[PDB]
């Protein structure tokens, strides 16, 4: 979503299905919506895929370990949205559509919680680098599906791996670790 | 002045100060940065 | 993360038991690896295993 401007999560999204569409050797097309075919509709459904496996693998930049969960007024009970990737910092574990808390054998929540989410997000607010992997990856994966070549999947194989580095590169400058200084142990024994 | 029974004896006098510095002070820094080290190592050979 | 290591491990298996494509199955041996791995890190970013303060065995020996 882009509050902006709403052309832009339109445009960006169109440009990685018709990304896609030229990895097995395809005119681009100009409308995604007045465009529907077999071939359009197959790819968009892959890189949907596509775009959640990969946030859900946990990043500096889409992790917020202090995420709060507010449990309704009334009753206390939170919804467990398809948006939540991935839950952990706890022990929650979607126990019938809600939220549970496998510690205590409860459902109902008093008050906010505080814990470590992962929320899907849309693919035109990504970083640039991650948005590079997650077309690449989905048109690899949109080859061997429906066109399965030889050639095409070992230049994308090729591709994929090259475009994976510059996220991990990224995910390094982003959070810019520290064995030292931003060690959580070590810390302490520095200090004198 | 001379002959007064309540005599405040310190050690490592620094002028300007009511109180005396102990000399462990003077060290305190390594005997922390030794404590450490000693820990980890016991918990090391617990693991093993 | 589980839910993609069951899709494409089924998807994998529904390939060889009754359409078994060569190329198909080559390519999903790498993606059931890959997913076999995200649900490997999940588990341990969920259970926080330690070997010295969550151990049942070596927590009892760092009394002093």
């Amino acid at each position: 979503m882009n509050m902006q401007d709403a052309y832009f999560g339109s445009a960006a999204e169109l440009d990685a299905v018709n990304e896609m569409l030229a990895a097995i050797g395809e005119s681009p097309v100009t409308t995604l919506d007045e465009d529907g075919s077999a071939d359009v509709a197959n790819a968009r459904r892959i890189l949907n895929r596509i775009n959640r496996q990969i946030q859900s693998k946990g990043w500096a930049f889409n992790i917020n370990e202090s995420a709060t969960l507010t449990p309704d007024a009334s009753t206390g009970l939170i919804p467990f949205r398809p948006a939540y990737l991935s839950i952990l910092g706890g022990q929650y574990i979607n126990r019938g559509g809600w939220v549970y808390d496998k510690s205590t054998g409860t459902d109902t929540f008093s008050g906010p919680i505080t814990v470590t989410l992962i929320t899907l997000q849309d693919y035109d607010e990504m970083p640039e680098c991650f948005r590079q992997w997650i077309v690449t990856k989905a048109s690899r994966q949109f080859n061997s599906r429906f066109f399965g070549a030889e050639d095409v999947e070992n230049s994308l194989a090729q591709e994929e791996m090259e475009a994976r580095m510059a996220c991990n590169e990224y995910e390094m400058d982003f959070g810019q670790y520290n064995m030292l200084d931003g060690d959580a142990y070590v810390q302490g024994l520095i200090g004198r | 002045l001379e002959e007064c029974p309540y005599i405040p004896v310190r050690m490592v006098r620094i002028d300007g100060e009511s109180y005396g510095r102990s000399y462990v002070e003077e060290y305190l820094g390594d005997l922390k940065s030794l404590e450490n080290l000693q820990e980890s190592i016991v918990k090391m050979a617990m693991i093993t």
